[PDB]
RNA sequence: AGCCAGAAACCAUGCUGAUUAAACAAUACUAUCUUUUUUGUUUGCUAAUGUAAAAGAGAAAUUAUAUAUGUACCGGUACAUA
RNA sequence: GGGAUAACUGGCUUGUGGCUGCCAAGCGCUCCUAGCGACGUAGCUUUUUGAUCCUUCGAUGUCGGCUCUUCCUAUCAUUGGGACGCAGAAGUCUCAAAGUGUCGGAUUGUUCACCCGCUAAUAGGGAACGUGAGCUGGGUUUAGACCGUCGUGAGACAGGUUAG
RNA sequence: UGCUAUCUAGCGAAACCACAGCCAAGGGAACGGGCUUGGCAAAAUCAGCGGGGAAAGAAGACCCUGUUGAGCUUUACUCUAG
RNA sequence: UCUCAAACUCCCAAUAGGUAAAAAGGGCGAAAUAACUCAAUUUGUAUUUCACUCAUAUUAAAUAAAAUAACUCCAAGUGGGCCAUUUUUGGUAAGCAGAACUGGCGAUGAGGGAUGCUCCUAACGCUUGGAUAAGGUGCCUAAAUAUUCGCUCAUGAGAUCCCAUAAAAGGUGUUGGUUCAUAUGAACUAGCCCUGAAAAUGGAUGGCGCUAAAGCGGAUUACCGAUACCAAGCCAUAAAAAGAAGAAAAAAUUUUUUUUUAGAAUCUUUUUAUGAGUAGAAAAUCGUGGGGUUUGUGUUGAAGCGAAAUACGUGAGUUUUCGUGGAACAUCUCCCUAGUGCAGAUCUUGGUGGAAGUAGCAACUAUUCAAAUGAGAACUUUGAAGACUGAAGUGGAGAAGGGUUUCUU
RNA sequence: AUACUGACGUGCAAAUCGUUCAUUUCAAUCACGUUUAGGGGCGAAAGACUAAUCGAAAAGCCUAUUAGCUGGUUAUUUUCGA
RNA sequence: UCAAUUAUUUUUUUUGCUGAGGAAUUUUAAAAUUAUUUGAAUUUUUCUUCUUAUAAUUUAAGUUGUUUCUAUACAGUACUUUCUUAACCCACUCGUCUUGAAACACGGACCAAGGAGUCUAGCAAAUGUGCAAGUGUAUAUGAUUCUUUAAACAUUUUACGCA
RNA sequence: UGUAGGAGACCGAUAGCAAACAAGUACCGUGAGGGAAAGAUGAAAUAGUACUCAGGAAUGAGCAAUUAAAUAGUACCUGAAA
């Protein structure tokens, strides 16, 4: 029964109450969907790169104890 | 309007009465804060019975103070001088509705001995 | 600018009201009383008080306004004076 | 439940209606304008009809007539005039004017309309569409009933009729 | 003309009632008894009367609305007595 | 070549929009890792470890009561809005319907706009003073019958946005201009004014009034003018400081006498800022019934109630006096509990008013005189009159129904 | 119980009263007793009537039915606030 | 005569309003000013400047002083303060739903008393509290437990809920 | 539910059972049914208004009189507001 259609009055108002909120700007993000074969061949370098780090590590350790 | 004695100053004698209490006769003049839309008490209109306002409100120095430059005490047994005595310089005591005639006599013969003046002393004699 | 006559219109006149004017004038008679002076007016009552304005509550030409008033002559003319 | 929403007033507007203009091609023997006045174009008003849905639905009694008074003028007549296509008699356009007047019937549910007749002329409007604790109740419009059309039907109809 | 009304003596209610009670215009929820500005405005009443109180009344019977109904009908849906 | 387009486009704004201005990073180097990569294990890619080093010792452009920022949780109210400027669509238009941006109102006082929810000024604790704003300054009505230059007379003038009418068109009213001609004749032009310009209670520049304005158009000041603005005090809220023990004065006659002498964290001292508000949320309070607890009040009259109080509290309230009154009353010491706070519901219930000594006591023809009774007689009784019912009778009888209403005293 | 749309319309009365009018030997009127009961009766049909009750009586209960809708919804100050 | 208008400055005549505070070490320190003292300066000084040493003081470092009066009172006609009309200026029926009510919107003659977010179930977050890889002690048993006891107390090592 | 005990962080006469009481009564309805209003003098009435006067009487007043108390007199506690 005879309504009024829409305003977009007072929306824009209402937003600058809170402020319009913006990105946290991450340095890391999740990477799903990011190129396969080079994405898991980077997973093998990282995972490389780990264990470089880890006989480093237990190396270095085992040899100052000795 | 406002009422200066030494420096205890009170900014207002007049009670807020509450608003048109004659108007309609079952009204009280306790205050009472109108809820009503259009009141013409929260809304705002000049020239109606004023709203109490915390802004009325005593100073700190004063806060329940007595023209007597002393703070009332109401006393109603006679083992209330023991605390009486020694703030006799800035309270006085005011004896309580209740107390019967022969006690009330002693409790005024006490205050004499911690030389402070009973407020309403004329009582019950 | 200055004027004139001119309508069933207009305003008086006329006529009606006028405790519409909290209006008023003249006249007639009357109420222990009026008039002058002194002291008082810090069971409902039985002496008795009120002022919107004292402070020197001071002041009577007049048409005037692109001119007035006297005085002298015959509403005018002449002469003074603000 | 609803003035969240019609029918009644009021209100805004004035398309539509009504009233007043401006003009100058013609008409008016002859002659633009005595009288006219198109094709055009400007206003005013709300006695029209609308558009509307702000106001009122725990109610502003829903038409008309009768009766009764007052206001308006955009004057029909009476008073004073101006112009004329005016010889007089008339008559016609026009202005100041709202002091005064503006009727009897026939037919209607009727504003309106339409005859017949008088008149001196029988102008136009406002007042909560003047006027229902003034009246009336004929009509739209409660519940009964009738005929036509439409609806299979029950029923429906700003279709008509009688009783309330 | 009667009977009433009227006036007295006697007995003696009710509906109604925000507060009330002179206008005019304005603005305003667009028609005010109160508001703003104007007009104004002087007790108390008796008898009437119907202009107003958008007078009184009854939760608009009209209209619209409700995923409230009820009544009725059919070759609406689902049944069912017969 | 003339004129053109929302749904045409060669070209093409303002406004609005996005990315940018370095340290969890960026430079240039080395070494590592791969199952990615190329002919090619440094051929790159990307990552990692080590290096060397980029402004910030005024900050790789400003400016910033920039953390009052984030983020999580839990929830409310709301979902019918409206008004204004500017852009704007439909519709003849509309205080009409529909949009856009922003600001208002809603939810808002205050001062002006004569009045007025919205226009303008401006957002508000309580006060004192100042100086201003919007706006005014003839009077109502506070300040100028101010100054200063023009224009303006109207036999319905005109007078502050919204705002309450007004146009095309005329004018030998007056005022300036400007083009022409020969201090004159033309033609135009816009200022004021006039005509164009009619309505409904009596009637509206707000009213009175105003014309050497108190009109219209300027300018020049002064004065007046708000709860806005500045300074000051006080209150509360918000934030910030800071904090877990020692002699001052007066009176006397060196000593006597008089006053004071703070350390309780939701606390005390201090400072600055802030103070709108419906729907709504929170906290702090105040009161009522009962319970435990604590330590009191009672018949040398309490509670209760009416009237009050130089009373206290912003406030709800609290406290108290007098009068009435005559029996039970508190707890704020702490804490539990609840049939816990009223002006309103055509509230429920009870009482009561104004309306009002009014409406009214109008069917049915009529009573009078005298006497008696009694305190008292229009309407009791007795008598006399007058009248009426008028055999379908206010007359007799019976049924229903009632039930001692009968009858005497 | 036709009309005066009479009087009355806070009544004499929640339908009376006055005058007018229809009926009056039959499908007549009256009494008493009796029958038929609630989605049922009964109806010379008007949805009429069935105890001031009817397009579904009265009584009691399921029931405090249900209601997106109407009305009302109770001391104070302070803070943030659509 | 030596304007005027800017610039930096220096004064002055009357006068209005205000007085918070309260300094056991920020009413302290320096400054200022005065009387001293030493060294300099320069526009050269009877308010010339700095710093060297000493004192006082205030312009520092939020009112103090003097004189009246109340009054030589005991409540008075004064003073305090309540009530009461006045008078100037301002002031529209409250509640209510509605964007919007002073309304020609709705409810309300008046006064008194009574009169409306509760209780149970289950769940959630919050905050407190006790314990922690456990927790609760369920039904129930037990006791030298018997007005108040209808609670309180206890529970001779794989029960169950939830984790 | 009937009867008997014992209870209470229950109500305190508009509440609590409809019923503190001569209430399941009065009263209303044709009937089924519906269904109230309604407590308090004082310690003691074996203290309940004696007596007088004025009154036709009701009543009133008293120098008279009970009580601690009669604006405590049986429509008797207190006695608010309108």
């Amino acid at each position: 029964a005879k309504s009024k259609n829409h305003t977009n009055h007072n929306q824009n108002r209402k937003a600058h109450k809170n402020g319009i909120k913006k990105p946290k700007k991450h340095k890391f993000m999740s990477r799903k969907g990011l190129d396969p074969n080079f994405f898991r061949n980077q997973k093998y370098c990282l995972k490389g790169i780990q264990k470089k780090k880890k006989e480093l590590k237990l190396k270095a350790k085992q040899e100052k104890n000795n | 309007a406002v009422k200066k004695v030494g420096k205890i100053i009170k900014k207002r004698t007049k009670k807020f009465t509450r608003f048109q209490s004659n108007r309609f006769m079952r009204v009280k003049p306790a205050w009472r804060k109108p809820r009503g839309i259009d009141c013409r008490v929260r809304r705002r209109y000049k020239g109606t019975n004023l709203m109490p306002s915390i802004g009325y409100g005593s100073n700190k120095k004063t806060k329940f103070l007595l023209p007597n430059n002393k703070y009332k005490y109401v006393v109603k047994n006679v083992k209330e001088m023991e605390p009486l005595i020694m703030n006799h310089t800035k309270y006085c005591v005011q004896i309580a509705h209740n107390v019967s005639s022969k006690k009330r006599k002693q409790i005024i013969e006490r205050a004499k001995q911690m030389n402070v003046s009973v407020i309403n002393a004329k009582a019950r004699l």
